[PDB]
RNA sequence: CCACAAGUCGAGCAGGUACGAAAGUAGGUCUUAGUGAUCCGGUGGUUCUGUAUGGAAGGGCCAUCGCUCAACGGAUAAAAG
RNA sequence: CUCAGUAGCGGCGAGCGAACGGGGAUCAGCCCAUUAAGUUAUGUGUGUUUUAGUGGAACGCUCUGGGAAGUGCGAACGUAGAGGGUGAUAUUCCCGUACACGAAAGGGCACACAUAAUGAUGACGAGUAGGGCGAGGCACGUGAAACCUUGUCUGAAUAUGGGGGGACCAUCCUCCAAGGCUAAAUACUCCUGACUGACCGAUAGUGAACCAGUACCGUGAGGGAAAGGCGAAAAGAACCCCUGUGAGGGGAGUGAAAUAGAUCCUGAAACCGCAUGCAUACAAGCAGUGGGAGCACCUUCGUGGUGUGACUGCGUACCUUUUGUAUAAUGGGUCAGCGACUUAUAUUCAGUAGCGAGGUUAACCGUAUAGGGGAGCCGUAGAGAAAUCGAGUCUUAAUAGGGCG
């Protein structure tokens, strides 16, 4: 029972530079150098899946602090005001209110201002 | 091929129930200065230590 | 049922067999389970049974004892059980090589109390324990 | 137990031959080794030094720039000797005694209890004709099928030769593979017989 | 106590002793160093074996002898640049 | 085939390794001077086999199609439904197959007769058996070393005799050397015929599917390749045009197909062009990844699909070897194809199946995976160096104690 090796060969090598579309140069023609391509493009995904809520935070916490700061508070003091009046909006709705309604984000600062008196 | 007996072995080893009896070693020359003691206590049959039956085993395979 | 593609061994049969070096995912590959490097990793490394890196063996630093008794060699024992495979009443040595008892090439047998049994005997020229004769008379037997 | 002919008429059979239990692992295992013992096994391969020429280094050891090399027929060159060359093998495997008259008892039985056994009181032919025994076997509802009888008569073996999915054999010669292959298995009555004094 | 092979302490029991009136003490010396496995041979004893049989030769068992094998768990009977 | 990796041999190391007995295959004895069985030639007779060959059954319609053996519907032969071919897949189209016939001439084999010849310089075994010295062979290495052969030196008795039974002696048992012939069971394949394969299918299988032991290399012995495929059928492209009466192409024509057009089935990858869409000439690094505006096409008009990716957070390849590698430590120019834990025997353990105080055959026979074949092997009892005992045995003066059970 002689075995040959083409056809499954083939299959898998061209999987990978399927996988590999859109690189340079030799990194979509060439199949070493593809498959070396593929594993790190797979560990820096799931490297990143982790650091995206970090940033998206960070964003978050950004655009909350403009919006305090325009209404005469800072981030920190709003945050604990928000805590002490029992708010429990998260910082995505909040950052979301901040950009695109100024008159709610104006009552919600009163409302933790209220409760930090 | 059949396996083959390690002759050496063979000769020192027997087998009995659940083991190996071997004799002592010490006791062929230089006996005046050893104690009355070792002298017949060093006499008689002993058995093979576990650690060293497994190596028994494969140099006596049909035994 | 009962056709040619409807046959199955039982569970737990056969099992498939281990392939060494056929990558990662199989867990024995690259090294095939060998190790890294040394004596053990080579073909055929295993060192000869018995040396033990160079010190005196255990075979060779006790001495040696005893003598082979030829006579040894063609005495035969028999279990008192046995004697229900003698066809007939007779127990002798040529009736328990023809039963299968005793090797062909044997001159002489004992007889040892070890099962039971239940016919009469009669026994002619074998050797017989106290036991085994208190046996053989008890169910009913004698002795030459 | 009583087994009835095509007629109606009644036989006796113990149940040792036609009455055991199916042990599907133990069939399995008998007609394994059946189809296995069927096998030829005659092959071989080259290896390095079967293989012409490749006596001499191709090169020295050091200082051409190349791979280190003894031989122009290593199993790493093209061309080279096959790394581990076949011989001949036998395949037959040893099958115990009891066991294959165990599983040989198994087929029958359970042949008996899904219905494709047909006893027949006598299975015989005038003529050395094909056409006749078709008509015989169709008659009988058994156009696929092996023909048990106690001696193998010259007519009906040549009437049988060129029919398709029909075979006939003697009562000393089934064998376990036969016995499932075929849609049916027809018996005559002194066939079964026999089998019951062989105890399948 | 200890990888193994080895090593150390020991009440008590039987026989035959020595010293004490006796209860008793004694299986070397206050203790811890003064040492060498296996193989091969030598000497004394033996209700073991003994290649047809009776013996014998040879072998076994018990006691003991021949190592600066000191590179001292000892690659050979025998070896420098 | 067992006995048996046993008894033994062995710097008693590594290793080497019997015989007796039992089970089978095949079986057979005949002579030394008047001399046998047997064998080899020659001729004759009879029988068989072989070297050319002959006959040899049975199918139509319809649909798809370049072409029917393929679909659908019905029929026939079968001692022939093995195989090969025919424009795609045929028991009934062709060659064949089962079966039945056939030899002027020649060859092989078998048995039986006739003649040769051989057996057959040999008639009971003297420079022989045995011995001293040195070697060799026996499983047996000088060992307690029997037995066989002899280079050298010697040297009997001769049936009231002589050889052997593992140093040697006695007794018993057994055989008759120093003269010959003899089939079968056993070993092998340059070659011939038929048949077979859980063997290969052009980097495989012979080195060699092809004008291969060739081309080529070497003074020589010697070493030693690469290279298969148009189409069912050449029907292998008349004729016209560009061009140098070239190469190459464009029409026309053949063909089911010409991107099947001659190194012609299919035509992958590395590598190299042309075309369209988007991005790109103020910005520093394993070239991606998570976000993300704009543009182009499609569109079920969308919280849609495809291509591109301005700007931005993070981010120093892979393998090996190491205490530790982005390492300026090793290996890889790239692609495609090939390339490394196997096979036989023995043994131990674990699963699983049969039988179970029992289990199981080996060689071999067998028109043969069956059925026979019980020799042998494992288990069922230990203790002791052993003789010996035996649910006990060894040590001991001990029935004490203790060790193995």
């Amino acid at each position: 029972a002689r075995v040959k090796r083409g056809v499954v060969a083939h299959r898998r090598h061209k999987k990978i530079l399927a996988r590999a579309k859109g690189y340079y140069g030799a990194r979509s023609r060439v199949y070493r150098v593809a498959f070396q391509a593929v594993i790190k493009a797979g560990q820096y995904a799931y490297r990143d899946r982790r650091q995206k809520k970090r940033q998206f935070r960070a964003l978050w916490i950004a655009r909350i602090n403009a919006g305090a700061r325009q209404n005469g508070l800072s981030y920190s003091r709003m945050i604990d005001g928000l805590k002490k009046a029992q708010v429990i909006i998260d910082r995505r709705v909040l950052a979301d209110i901040a950009m695109h309604d100024a008159v709610a984000f104006a009552a919600l600062a009163e409302k933790a201002k209220g409760a930090l008196a | 091929a059949k396996l083959k007996t390690r002759r050496g072995a063979a000769k020192r080893f027997k087998a009995t129930a659940n083991g190996f009896k071997r004799k002592q070693a010490f006791k062929r020359h230089i006996l005046t200065k050893k104690s009355a003691k070792r002298i017949r206590q060093l006499r008689g049959c002993v058995m093979v230590h576990v650690s060293d039956v497994a190596s028994v085993r494969r140099m006596c395979p049909y035994i | 049922t009962l056709r040619l593609n409807e046959l199955a061994p039982a569970e737990g049969a056969k099992r498939e067999h281990r392939r060494l070096g056929r990558g990662i995912g199989s867990g024995v590959g690259k090294t095939g389970g060998r190790g890294i490097k040394g004596q053990k990793s080579r073909k055929s490394g295993g060192v000869r049974p018995g040396f033990e890196g160079g010190q005196t063996a255990i075979y060779r630093r006790l001495p040696k004892f005893g003598f082979t008794s030829q006579i040894a060699l063609k005495t035969a024992e028999v279990r008192l059980s046995e004697l229900s495979k003698v066809e007939g009443d007779i127990v002798s040595l040529e009736t328990l090589k023809a039963a299968n008892v005793v090797r062909r090439d044997q001159i002489r047998a004992r007889i040892v109390l070890s099962g039971e049994i239940t016919r009469a005997f009669t026994v002619q020229g074998v050797a017989l324990t106290k036991g085994a004769k208190a046996a053989i008379e008890a169910a009913g037997g004698k002795v030459e | 137990m009583n087994l009835k002919t095509v007629s109606g008429s009644a036989v006796e059979l113990s149940e040792v031959a036609f009455g055991r239990e199916f042990n599907e692992a133990l069939v399995h295992q008998v007609v394994t080794a059946y189809l296995a013992g069927g096998r030829q096994g005659t092959r071989a391969h080259k290896s390095r030094a079967d293989v012409s020429g490749g006596g001499k280094k191709p090169f020295r050891q050091k200082g051409t720039g190349r791979a280190r090399a003894g031989s122009i027929r290593s199993p790493i060159w093209v061309g080279g000797g096959k790394t581990f060359a076949a011989r001949p093998q036998d395949w037959s495997q040893k099958v115990n005694r009891k066991m294959y008259r165990g599983a040989m008892q198994c087929i029958l039985a359970e042949l008996v209890r899904q219905d494709r056994l047909v006893l027949v009181e006598e299975f015989a032919v005038a003529a050395p004709k094909t056409k006749e025994l078709l008509a015989k076997l169709n008659d009988l509802n058994a156009a696929r099928a092996l023909i048990v009888t106690d001696a193998v008569d010259e007519n009906l073996y040549l009437a049988a030769r060129n029919l398709p999915h029909v075979d006939v054999v003697d009562a000393t010669a089934i064998d376990p593979v036969s016995l499932i292959a075929f849609d049916k298995v027809v018996m005559s009555v002194a066939a079964a017989k026999k089998i019951e004094v062989e105890l399948g």
